[PDB]
């Protein structure tokens, strides 16, 4: 039986019952996060595994936002130097264009 | 001056400081030894094992007869044409109209002087608080419902009402063997298919509701009466029992049979108020302390209530201040500090403090350390909430924060740049 300093009692025949908080000759010392969490390092109840799940989901959001925006950016990259001052034979288009080619394909 | 609201947890010293600005007074330490659920109950019934008593046949020769009467509960049937003899075996010369008065009634055993009494309980609440003014140590029964003044050592205490307090008892039956939480319906049990067949109004009753059935018949044999007998269900049901009241409790409660109580139920909060007879001749002592530090030792990942750490500081002010703390718990509370170095103290860790704001007088820091992630690798266990707290891992997970910013700089530039193009040409 696991006991995280809660209290578990066992009754054995004609003898006094013993309840224990899992007392030993060791102690803690300012453990646990200020906002409620579980005993020892161990993941269960998930409150150490919740930070893993959250962080993993966060990375995917950076990729989804980057890619979708980028696409819109490539159409402006064509537009701006064309309209600016054509832009039909100049090397100027190329610097902006390299980005735009990578975005569209 | 007055007023803290401390939680009920046994054996753990709560530190309340709430006195006038400048601390030089008496630090209040208060312990709950036990809580004492003192009943204000209604006795539903007494039940016990029972002895049904059937007198041996009384016959009266020839003719009819009639029966009467009550002894506690009674059934009576007069059989007729009893026996077949006519030679002193009927004990009569008749056997065609000869009559037998048979009778049965209920009496109570000798278990009834003992178990068991059925109570509807609603307990009223008494506390057995321990007052430590750092000069004497004494405990006191006091009811904690109502506004309830007492003065001890000539310090006023006013015990405020206790609410949000667990009740194990509801429908309960108290046996002498062990209390059991059992439901029933009083004065409506009988026969032998149930436990608590006899239902009795008082402990020394003369009226009993039982439906117990035992069937006499007329003698018609050379023996002496035919009987079919269902005997008492109570003795059978005695093994089977209910389920214990004792194990019933989410936290605490050891249910004691004889007075009827539950000791040590850690639930309910006691708001407290005090005039400790402040002034005194305050302020005239007040230590101050410099170079405040925390060392962490005895960090093991076993769940115990202990706590073994040290704090380093230096003092040069000779006094006793009222110490310590209102978001932390020390086991000390009186320390004449004249000079100081490393001072090892005991703490109530993983009890009701998982966080500590450590004070030594008017002065303070927040502590402490020991909370590694899941490898394990030590880290601090303070300050920001990130759930292994401030860690190289916690920072490394946090570093997603740059991702939303890079995708935002790209959007700002593109929106402003279009508007600028149209204008440009």
């Amino acid at each position: 039986i696991q006991v995280g300093a809660e209290g578990v009692e066992y009754v054995w025949g004609n003898n006094n019952p013993v309840r224990l908080w899992a007392q030993k000759s060791s102690s803690s010392s300012a453990h646990g996060n200020p906002i409620s969490i579980v005993s020892h390092y161990y993941d269960l109840y998930p409150y150490w595994t919740i930070t893993v799940l959250a962080s993993l989901g966060l990375l995917i959001v950076i990729s989804s936002g980057f890619s979708c925006f980028l696409c819109s950016v490539a159409r402006t990259k064509c537009l701006t130097p064309y309209q600016l001052a054509p832009g039909a034979q100049l090397p100027t288009f190329i610097a902006l264009l390299c980005c735009a080619k990578s975005a569209r394909a | 001056y007055e007023s803290t609201t401390m939680p009920n947890q046994v054996g753990i010293p709560f530190k309340a400081l709430i006195e006038r600005p400048g601390y030089a007074g008496l630090p209040l330490s208060l312990v709950v030894i036990k809580s004492e659920l003192v009943p204000s109950l209604v006795q539903d019934y007494i039940t016990c094992n029972y002895k049904t008593v059937v007198p041996s046949p009384y016959i009266k020769c020839c003719g009819g007869a009639e029966c009467s009467k009550n002894e506690a509960d009674y059934k009576c049937s007069v059989f007729t044409g009893v026996y077949p003899f006519m030679w002193g075996g009927a004990y009569c010369f008749c056997d065609t109209e000869n009559s037998q008065m048979s009778e049965v009634y209920v009496t109570r055993g000798e278990s009834c002087e003992a178990d068991a009494i059925a109570y509807q309980v609603t307990a009223s609440l008494k506390a057995q608080v321990m007052i430590s003014i750092g000069e004497l140590n004494q405990t006191v029964d006091v009811f904690v419902n109502g506004d309830s003044p007492a003065r001890i050592q000539q310090s006023k205490f006013i015990l405020g009402p206790i609410s949000s307090a667990w009740s194990p008892f509801d429908k309960v039956i108290v046996y002498r063997d062990e209390v059991y939480n059992e439901d029933y319906a009083p004065y409506g049990s009988g026969q032998a298919g149930r436990f608590g067949d006899i239902q009795s109004r008082t402990v020394n009753s003369t009226d009993v509701y039982a439906n117990t059935n035992l069937k006499l018949k007329r003698p018609a044999s050379g023996n002496v009466v035919p009987y079919t007998q269902t005997p008492s269900g109570f003795s059978y049901w005695k093994k089977e029992k209910g389920v214990p009241l004792n194990r019933n409790a989410p936290f605490g409660c050891i249910i004691k049979v004889n007075p009827v109580r539950a000791e040590n139920c850690v639930y309910g909060n006691i708001p407290i108020s005090m005039d400790i007879a402040d002034a005194f001749t305050r302020i005239d002592e007040s230590p101050s302390v410099s170079l405040k530090a925390c060392e962490v030792q005895s960090c093991t990942y076993s769940s115990d209530f202990g706590g073994v750490a040290s704090i380093s500081y230096t003092s040069n002010k000779v006094g006793k201040c009222a110490i310590s703390s209102n978001s932390a718990t020390m086991k000390d509370s009186v320390q004449d500090v004249q000079e100081s170095g490393a001072l090892s103290l005991f703490f109530a860790t993983s009890s009701v403090e998982p966080n500590f704001v450590v004070q030594v007088c008017n002065a303070r820091i927040t502590c402490g350390k020991c909370e590694p992630p899941k490898d394990i690798v030590p880290y601090a266990a303070k300050n920001d909430a990130e759930f292994p707290s401030i860690s190289t891992t916690a920072w490394q997970w946090l570093a997603t924060t740059s991702g939303p910013l890079t995708i935002l700089v790209v959007a700002i530039i593109v929106v402003v740049v279009v508007s600028i193009v149209v204008c440009a040409r």
